[PDB]
């Protein structure tokens, strides 16, 4: 649960080389002397208790083993690694998403998701120093970082894919029928669809066949750029849905991260 | 311990034979511990992000020329690799009797992000090309439009 | 476009393979079955060796 | 312990708690000592012969007081100590040059995303999303130098933080701007709420030879003619995009402005509180 | 060392890169920021007298400074191919050396009733328009394959000069031998 | 004047408990001896010296206590800060000033000054670790790296100017008279560059009139 974690640290103390048949330790009190206690900027001390315990072994009944534990239940105080760690993040995550409202004519979608990757990567120089090196356990944080790293990634992977779609031409490809249904047909309307979808001279017979020429080659002209807007106009359609999907994975994310852990602590 | 698992902790009575006895260093008893790494956090922290964003470089071959971001992409791979270099300079020794398997493939990837780079250099070179600068042979018609599409089944 | 995805067909499986073998020598490194190569003992307290 | 709220303007209040290691207060006491004048010294003495200055903290008070505890009957014997407390006020020149300026500066970049033109070559994006990088740069910088305690935040991770967050703003406000600006009539339809809110209401607030050839005159014509229309309804969405960036502009600038404002004057107003104690060192 | 000599390749290979396509000062920029980064690697392991500099840091500073004018020599590239065909006009020496000269030796060949008067006047100074548009295409043109001969001539400078420092700064490091003898007659 | 810095640090020896009454604390010699000192990779020493003080403090009024302080005048050796810290930095402000060489219609010219001011960035914590955190002076190398910073940053702000006028629509914005007079008119002399009936054939008629006023 770090840094929401709680700890609970103990100190075993006993005489090391007198059994309780020659020297016998008993507790002061029932708590750890708190009453010098200097103030912790990290930890909160919920709780200490001391306990006695005495060993037998089976193969010497008349000689106990003893000691004494005093045990500290301790709550980290998580501002420092909120404010350091996990807003950049929460920034970095919500920036994920815009690159999908950007539109792919404005020749800028790659930079702001490689810039976010870019910085995501430095933070992780910031992550890593500032993390536990254990192994037991994936640190809460850590995974939240985890999670950003793969979703900005596959944000870069869909926007590739969104920016291919974009530039097809029938100079390229031919839309399939299921593209057309599925994109242009089935899913604006459940979306706000507010969009679209004497002569034998040579010369007088050379202009006038090449009048003709002119008109020709603006018609095909124009055919052709009514499929390149039919294909943009899918890529549009996939990067609205892509920004609805990304934005609610980031809050979904970061709560099913973190509301766990916040609200079991809310309920103490 | 939160990063070792011991797998195997021998002792031993080591007697030299050579060593003479009146030596300190005629006998001893070691104690062993081999000891192995649990990974996961490196894994989780370091070897998926390396990975990830080295292979997020393959992308820039489906990105098309006309969208002017394809050598960005390739040199902030690089960059970012460069970082994470920088990262796992500082928690191992300067040895020389192995290049670490991280280390290995970082090496690799980034020959493979500079060749890539390169690539898109020459790909960039080739798609920009008109009558007035270069000609248009025959031959590079027949094999780049017509022979290579077919076999590469492209749309 | 055709030189685009030539480089996507070829480049991509031998970084794929590449990270593959690199990474499969350590995910199956082992230490060895005993702790001394040579000795086939265990060294270990289910494996009392007795006078 | 280091109050780290307004750091590095900060100023802290370090004790010298100095007691027998071995008797009680019956057994010894404490008392001042006397100057050549017979005027208690209760406070750090400080010989012009034998002081040094530190560059980074300067000592404005440093008084000294003897307390005495456990006196009661229940308490057993009593036990006396002898406490100073050195005011120290930090001088923050280094920080101020070093870190604080050069981050106004990169983070007061991220305004100039507006005056960029909102086309293909502007690269408003380009600007603030870096801005953003910088700022992931000097995130590790003050990492290293902030403390690591968590009572309260320090003023300079205060004011970075709020940065970024103006700057993901900003980068959200460049992307809707962008997004606006470049939208054509064969894939957004015009939408007159926006357009009259834009740039009405915000504005007022603040032979076959010869038919053949006609025939493909007339297709000419009437391209041409689209074409143009095509064109005036995208000089319509630049506009309003323009507009959008104009008044978008003040809002930032106010916003930056005003935050960065408050969270120094929190530094302004942290002063070392007037004391009644003598200055530790005589001018 | 790797890493530089990475750096420097693509560092080489701005230079064909084509105008047209935008990028290569983002090539350049982030090859010197990566050189940058690696300058802070080294920073945590050279030593830190002034009595000489070590071999590592003078090949990392020529790999900088080669960046360095590879950005400085691209934007001189790029200055040259948009240039404004109208408010520039192409000096004859300029002319003489980088269309007739230097391509040979760069192996750089270049390709190759009022109403029917009112209709041709209209006809008229539509043909006139597209004649100054293809008079102002093509001294656009020149100044485009000045450019590219330009951008070719710096390639082939860069590619030189790497290799000779690379191979100078090499040989320096290889023959560095340890002394056959513990104390060697000086 | 870091990395060019010269220092002066003393080392004041003195019998503690004994006052110049009852112990007298003599130099040997004028200097240090520094017939077996070790050559500096860092440092020069150009001048050492021991002066003999006697000196009254305020617990002893009535004793004078003898000290000797050796002080030693040292010059730093500025080759390593040259090469690892300055030289990039004369890289980067070189790069600065080169934006206004590159066009507008590149489309580059914020990649390349926001790509140098990372550069400073990044370099700026180099810096930042190498001097104390001491209000008596700026180091001289933190007033160069303030100022390539402050160039930078004005560099940006003057090219998005630039930017903007570059793409300045007509329509939207006619030209002044004051620009027309300064940019045009006077700035250029003092540089040099150039200044700067059916019903189907009428209706193919005004076609045809109706593109030659669009191009016009
Ligand atoms: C954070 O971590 C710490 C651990 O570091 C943890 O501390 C534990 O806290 C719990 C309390 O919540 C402790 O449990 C209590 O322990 C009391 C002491 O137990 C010892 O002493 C007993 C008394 O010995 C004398 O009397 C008996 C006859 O009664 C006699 O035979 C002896 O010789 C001697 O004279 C002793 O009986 C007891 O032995 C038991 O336990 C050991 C160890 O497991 C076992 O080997 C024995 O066989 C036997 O079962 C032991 O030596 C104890 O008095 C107390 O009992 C009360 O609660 C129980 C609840 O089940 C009731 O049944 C009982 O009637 C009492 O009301 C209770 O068991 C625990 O020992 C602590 N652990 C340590 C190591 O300190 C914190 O709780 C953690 N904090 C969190 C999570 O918040
Ligand atoms: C972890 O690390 C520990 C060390 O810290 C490893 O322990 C070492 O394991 C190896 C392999 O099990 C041991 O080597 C073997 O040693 C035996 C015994 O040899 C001894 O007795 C001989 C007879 O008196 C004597 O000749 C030997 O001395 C010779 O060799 C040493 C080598 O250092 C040399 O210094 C001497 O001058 C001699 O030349 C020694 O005292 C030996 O029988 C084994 O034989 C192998 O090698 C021979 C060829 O030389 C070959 O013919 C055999 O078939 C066989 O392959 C072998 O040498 C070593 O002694 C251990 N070191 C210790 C205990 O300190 C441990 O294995 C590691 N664990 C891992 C990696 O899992
Ligand atoms: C690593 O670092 C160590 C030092 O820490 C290096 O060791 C030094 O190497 C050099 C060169 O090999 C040595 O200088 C040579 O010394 C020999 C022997 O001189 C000694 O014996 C003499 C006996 O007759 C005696 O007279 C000498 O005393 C004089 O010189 C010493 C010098 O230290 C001086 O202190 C005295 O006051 C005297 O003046 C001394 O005890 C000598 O034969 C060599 O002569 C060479 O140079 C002369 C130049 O005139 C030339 O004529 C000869 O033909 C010959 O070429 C030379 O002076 C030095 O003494 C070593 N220092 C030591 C051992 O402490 C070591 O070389 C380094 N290794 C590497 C690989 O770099
Ligand atoms: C720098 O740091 C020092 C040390 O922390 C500060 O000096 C202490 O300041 C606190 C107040 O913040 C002082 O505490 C107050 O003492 C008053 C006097 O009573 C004390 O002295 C008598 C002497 O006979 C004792 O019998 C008695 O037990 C006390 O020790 C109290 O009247 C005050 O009471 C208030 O607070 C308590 C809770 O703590 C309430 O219960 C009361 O109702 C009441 O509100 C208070 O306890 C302390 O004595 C000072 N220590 C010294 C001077 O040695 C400096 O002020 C600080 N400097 C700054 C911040 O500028
Ligand atoms: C680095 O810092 C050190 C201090 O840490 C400086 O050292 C000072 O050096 C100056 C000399 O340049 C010293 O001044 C000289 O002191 C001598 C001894 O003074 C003591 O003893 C006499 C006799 O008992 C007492 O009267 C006196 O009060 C002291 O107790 C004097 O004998 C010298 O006098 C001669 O020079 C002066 C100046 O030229 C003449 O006017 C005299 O007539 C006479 O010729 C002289 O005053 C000084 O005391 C040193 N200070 C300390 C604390 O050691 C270094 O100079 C400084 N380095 C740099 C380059 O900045
Ligand atoms: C095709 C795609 C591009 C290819 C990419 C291949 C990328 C490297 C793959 C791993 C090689 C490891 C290796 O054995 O390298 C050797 C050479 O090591 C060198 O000397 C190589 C590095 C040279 C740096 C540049 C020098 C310029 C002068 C040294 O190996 P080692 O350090 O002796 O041992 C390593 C660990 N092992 C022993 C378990 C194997
Ligand atoms: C932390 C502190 C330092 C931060 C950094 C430095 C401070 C940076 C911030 C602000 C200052 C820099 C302003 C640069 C303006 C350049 C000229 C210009 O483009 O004019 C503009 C008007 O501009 C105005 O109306 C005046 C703006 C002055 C703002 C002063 C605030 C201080 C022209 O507007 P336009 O005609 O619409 O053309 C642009 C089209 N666009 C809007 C789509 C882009
Ligand atoms: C570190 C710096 C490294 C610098 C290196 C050189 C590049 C920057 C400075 C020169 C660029 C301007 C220039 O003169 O270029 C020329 C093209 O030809 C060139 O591009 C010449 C420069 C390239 C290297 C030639 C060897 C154009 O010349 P011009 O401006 O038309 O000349 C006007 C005067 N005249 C009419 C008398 C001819
Ligand atoms: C593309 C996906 C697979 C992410 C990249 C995974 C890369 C980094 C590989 C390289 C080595 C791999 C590890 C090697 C061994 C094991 C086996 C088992 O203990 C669980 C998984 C685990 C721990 C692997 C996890 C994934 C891993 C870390
Ligand atoms: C190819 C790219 C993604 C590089 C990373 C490959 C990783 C994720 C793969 C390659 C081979 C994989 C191993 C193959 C087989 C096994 C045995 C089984 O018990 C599952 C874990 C384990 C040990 C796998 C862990 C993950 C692994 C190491
Ligand atoms: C996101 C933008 C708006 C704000 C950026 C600055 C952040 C870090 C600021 C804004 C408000 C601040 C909080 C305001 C008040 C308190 C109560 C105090 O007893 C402890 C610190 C704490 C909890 C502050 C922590 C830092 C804080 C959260
Ligand atoms: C030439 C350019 C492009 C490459 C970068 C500059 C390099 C070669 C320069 C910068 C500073 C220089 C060093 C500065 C001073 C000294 C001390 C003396 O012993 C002469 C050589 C030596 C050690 C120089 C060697 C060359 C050097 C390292
Ligand atoms: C007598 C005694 O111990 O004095 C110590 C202080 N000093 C060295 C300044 C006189």
């Amino acid at each position: 649960h770090f840094p929401f974690d709680e700890q609970n640290c103990s100190m075993k103390l006993g005489t090391w080389t007198y059994d309780g048949s020659v020297v016998a330790i008993n507790p002061e009190s029932d708590q750890p002397d708190l009453s010098n206690f200097m103030e912790s900027g990290e930890w909160v001390i919920k709780e200490s208790r001391g306990w006695k315990h005495s060993v037998t072994y089976s193969c010497c009944p008349d000689t106990p083993y003893l000691d004494i534990t005093y045990h500290f239940v301790m709550q980290r105080l998580p501002l420092y690694f909120i404010v350091n760690v996990i807003i950049p993040c929460l920034l970095f995550s919500f920036l994920t998403g815009l690159v999908f409202y950007l539109p792919t004519d404005s020749g800028e979608k790659m930079t702001l998701s490689i810039s976010v990757l870019l910085s995501l990567t430095v933070f992780l120089l910031v992550i890593v120093e500032l993390i536990p090196s254990t192994s037991s356990a994936v640190p809460l944080i850590g995974k939240y970082m985890l999670f950003t790293m793969v979703f900005v990634i596959a944000s870069i992977i869909i926007t590739v894919i969104v920016i291919n779609t974009h530039h097809r031409s029938p100079s390229t490809h031919v839309m399939p029928n299921w593209v057309r249904k599925v994109f242009i047909d089935t899913i604006p309307n459940i979306m706000f669809f507010s969009t679209m979808k004497l002569i034998k001279h040579p010369e007088v017979k050379s202009a006038i066949e090449g009048i003709k020429y002119i008109a020709e080659t603006m018609k095909s002209d124009q055919e052709s750029n009514n499929a390149a807007a039919e294909w943009k106009y899918v890529a549009m359609v996939m990067d609205h849905i892509l920004l609805g999907v990304f934005m609610l994975v980031c809050i979904i994310g970061t709560l099913a991260v973190f509301a766990g852990r916040l609200i079991e602590l809310n309920q103490q | 311990n939160g990063e070792w698992e011991i797998v195997h902790r021998p002792a031993r009575v080591n007697v030299d034979p050579r060593a003479p006895l009146d030596s300190p260093s005629r006998q001893d008893i070691t104690f062993y511990l081999i000891i192995r790494r649990k990974p996961l956090f490196y894994i989780i922290n370091i070897l998926v992000p390396c990975v990830l964003i080295s292979f997020m470089v393959n992308l820039v071959f489906y990105l098309p020329a006309d969208s002017g971001e394809k050598t960005s992409v390739a040199i902030s791979v690089l960059l970012a690799q460069s970082v994470f270099l920088l990262l796992i300079s500082k928690r191992l020794p300067a040895t020389s009797m192995a290049i670490p398997l991280i280390g290995k493939f970082l090496l690799f990837g980034m020959v493979l992000v500079t060749m890539v780079v390169v690539i898109c250099v020459i790909v960039l070179n080739i798609h920009f090309r008109t009558p007035s600068t270069h000609v248009l042979s025959e031959g590079v018609k027949k094999l780049f439009l017509e022979t290579l599409p077919e076999l590469l089944h492209m749309s | 476009r055709t030189v685009d995805r030539l480089c996507l067909f070829v480049v991509t499986p031998v970084m794929v393979v590449g990270t593959a073998w690199i990474f499969l020598q350590g995910v199956y490194n082992q230490p060895p079955p005993q702790p001394f190569p040579g000795d086939p003992y265990s060294y270990n307290v289910q494996d009392k060796r007795f006078i | 312990a280091v109050e780290v709220t307004y750091f590095p303007f900060d100023w802290q209040n370090c004790s010298l708690i100095f007691r027998s290691q071995t008797y009680n207060a019956e057994e010894v006491e404490f008392t001042f000592a006397v100057d050549n004048d017979g005027k208690t010294i209760n406070k750090i003495d400080i010989d012009t012969e034998a002081y040094t200055e530190n560059g980074e903290w300067a000592i404005d008070f440093c008084p000294g007081v003897i307390r005495r505890h456990h006196g009661g009957a229940t308490d057993g014997p009593g036990e006396t100590d002898v406490i100073y407390s050195l005011i120290i006020r930090r001088k923050p020149l280094f920080y101020v040059i070093n870190i604080i300026v050069p981050c106004v500066l990169i983070s007061g970049l991220v305004l100039l995303a507006y005056f960029l033109p909102a086309q293909a070559g502007g690269q408003k994006c380009t600007v603030s999303i870096n801005v953003l990088l910088a700022q992931t740069v000097f995130l590790f910088l003050i990492a290293q130098k902030i403390p690591e305690t968590s009572l309260s935040v320090p003023l300079l991770g205060r004011f970075l933080i709020f940065v970024m967050v103006v700057a993901t703003l900003i980068v959200m406000n460049c992307v809707i701007v962008l997004n606006v600006s470049q939208r054509t009539p064969t894939t957004h339809a015009m939408s007159p709420r926006l357009r009259h809110v834009l740039l009405e209401l915000l504005p007022r607030l603040l032979a076959p030879e010869v038919r053949c050839c006609v025939d493909a005159v007339n297709f000419v014509a009437e391209s041409t003619r689209d074409q143009e229309a095509t064109g005036e309804e995208v000089s319509d969405w630049v506009r309003m995009g323009n507009a959008l960036d104009n008044i978008c502009f003040w809002a930032a600038l106010v916003l930056f402005s005003v935050g960065s404002s408050l969270i120094f004057l929190g530094a302004y107003f942290n002063r070392v509180p007037d004391l009644p104690y003598a200055p530790c060192i005589q001018p | 060392i790797a890493p530089c000599i990475l750096i420097t390749l693509l560092a080489i290979f701005v230079f064909y890169l084509p105008p047209d396509a935008g990028e290569k000062m983002g090539l350049s920029i982030f090859a010197l920021l990566t050189l940058t980064v690696f300058l802070l690697l080294l920073a945590d392991k050279v030593p830190e007298t002034s009595l000489s500099v070590p071999i590592i840091i003078k090949y990392l500073m020529f790999t900088m400074v080669l960046v360095t004018f590879s950005v400085i020599l691209s934007v001189v590239v790029l200055n040259l191919h948009h240039r404004s065909p109208h408010t520039h006009q192409m000096p004859l020496w300029v002319r003489q050396i980088f269309i007739h000269k230097l391509p040979l030796y760069l192996r750089l060949k270049r390709p190759k009733l009022p109403e029917l008067r009112e209709v041709v006047s209209s006809i008229s100074y539509i043909a006139r328009q597209l004649q100054e548009q293809e008079d102002h295409d093509a001294l656009k043109e020149d100044w485009q394959f000045v450019a590219m001969v330009v951008d070719r001539l710096f390639l082939w400078t860069f590619i030189i000069f790497t290799s000779v420092g690379t191979l100078v700064i090499f040989l320096d490091a290889t023959y560095h031998l340890p002394p056959p003898d513990p104390f060697p007659s000086r």
